């Protein structure tokens, strides 16, 4: 039983350029639970995330929600890369 | 209204020597404690987390978690088929209650290997689990017969100690668990549907309690299409919902996203879908 990652990524607030938000990546039904989770800040990783403990539902398989604060510009993209044992390659969701 | 305490386990074995161990303890899906490894303690995420236990009594139950991960480690390795073959895997327990509406508690302790059921504690024996073959019985065997209080203390744990717990957490969190927090909402352009045509989404973000409503209407009529993505956690206990309904381009002018909610109290958010002036 291997189940790969689905990554959903949205912001607390409406985008205003210029004001605090909170970045959220939602990265749930993967198993098993080893992971590479970052959010991104212009393809570059973001340090200052925070993440839940890890847990999973009933069917076994692991949900994570990652959140980091943020402040977005018209130049900056942010996004959410998940690495799992079940991806080819890293898989990078962006945010709107 | 069913409510719901699980103190959850994730270890996995990276090789026949090394594992790692994760633990934590769930109201609901609301997470109240942790676990710390490099002490063995409860990490309490809340002030109401002791949820009306003692000192005497929590400090307890760590020591029963210690011996447990103790016993644990110990037996894993000595029966550990030792064979890289059978490497890595990782365990899940989700061991606690659920009170149901009249008051009757239920227990329960499930265990998965590899992401599959691998056996449950039902009354007072462990159950292999059916899809699984020998692993599941030879931990049963271990679990029913080479240990003393092992069942006993599990049964006490998930039948009496859990629902009391539980409901103490409730009490103890009342003002948390009884909030309520005014969503706000906001309008964008989702992936488009195809040329001629848009995605309204309507954001709605930062409701607690979970129940809400978001419709895309126009006036008073619901529209059909529109569809609801799951309820997503927002860090600090809130919650987001997404509802998206794909319309031809020309036919957007009107619609409306509109939000219902408990901490709303009739006044439901309307926006407008704009795009252009
Ligand atoms: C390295 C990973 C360790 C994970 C340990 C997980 C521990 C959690 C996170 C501690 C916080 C939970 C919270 C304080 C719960 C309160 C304690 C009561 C109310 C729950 C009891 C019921 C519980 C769901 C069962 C857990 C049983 C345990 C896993 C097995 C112990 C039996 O073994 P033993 O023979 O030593 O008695
Ligand atoms: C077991 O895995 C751990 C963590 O990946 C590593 O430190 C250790 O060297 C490994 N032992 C082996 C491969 O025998
Ligand atoms: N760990 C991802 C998740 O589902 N977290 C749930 C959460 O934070 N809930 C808070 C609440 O239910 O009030
Ligand atoms: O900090 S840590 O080293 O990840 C804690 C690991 N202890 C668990 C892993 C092995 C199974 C039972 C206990
Ligand atoms: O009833 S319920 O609100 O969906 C409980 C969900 N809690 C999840 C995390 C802790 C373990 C169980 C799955
Ligand atoms: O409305 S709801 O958020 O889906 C209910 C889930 N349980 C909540 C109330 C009691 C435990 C904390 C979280
Ligand atoms: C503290 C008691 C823990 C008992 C669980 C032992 C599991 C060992 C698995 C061996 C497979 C044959
Ligand atoms: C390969 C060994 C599988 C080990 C499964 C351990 C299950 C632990 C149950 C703990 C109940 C007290």
């Amino acid at each position: 039983i291997q189940r790969t990652p689905k990554i959903q990524v949205y912001s607390r607030h409406p985008a205003e350029n210029g004001k605090s938000n909170f970045l959220n990546c939602y990265v749930s039904g993967f198993h098993p639970s080893d992971i590479e989770v970052d959010l991104l800040k212009n393809g570059e990783r973001i340090e200052k995330v925070e993440h839940s403990d890890l847990s999973f539902s009933k069917d076994w398989s692991f949900y994570l929600l990652y959140y980091t604060e943020f402040t977005p510009t018209e130049k900056d993209e942010y996004a959410c890369r998940v690495n799992h044992v079940t991806l080819s390659q890293p898989k990078i969701v962006k945010w709107d | 209204e069913h409510v719901s305490f699980h103190v959850i386990q994730i270890f996995s074995f990276v090789n026949q020597s090394w594992a790692r161990g994760q633990g934590s303890g769930w109201l609901d899906e609301l997470q109240t404690h942790g676990w710390d490894s490099e002490s063995g303690t409860i990490i309490f995420l809340h002030q109401w987390s002791k949820g009306q236990f003692s000192n005497e009594e929590l400090s307890d139950l760590e020591l029963l978690f210690r011996f447990y991960l103790f016993g644990l480690t110990r037996e894993i390795q000595d029966h550990a088929s030792q064979d890289y073959s059978k490497y890595p895997f990782e365990v899940q327990v989700k061991a606690g209650c659920e009170l149901h509406s009249g008051g009757s508690p239920e227990g329960f302790f499930q265990v998965a290997f590899n992401g599959l059921d691998l056996l449950s504690f039902q009354q007072t024996t462990w159950v292999p689990s059916p899809g699984c073959g020998s692993l599941a019985q030879s931990v049963c065997h271990l679990l029913n017969h080479q240990y003393e209080g092992v069942t006993e203390t599990v049964y006490n744990l998930i039948r009496s100690t859990c629902p009391r717990f539980l409901l103490g957490l409730l009490d103890a969190g009342k003002m948390y668990v009884h909030r309520q927090v005014r969503p706000e909402a906001w309008l964008s352009s989702g992936p488009s549907p195809g040329p001629g045509r848009l995605q309204l989404v309507c954001h709605v973000s930062g409701f607690y309690p979970k129940p809400v409503w978001v419709m895309w209407m126009r006036g008073e009529q619901e529209q059909q299409g529109t569809q609801l993505g799951d309820i997503l956690p927002n860090a600090n206990g809130t919650w987001y919902l997404r509802a998206t309904l794909d319309v031809a381009d020309g036919e957007a002018a009107g619609l409306s996203c509109r939000v219902k909610h408990s901490s709303l109290e009739g006044q439901d958010i309307i926006l407008y879908w704009r795009g252009s002036l």
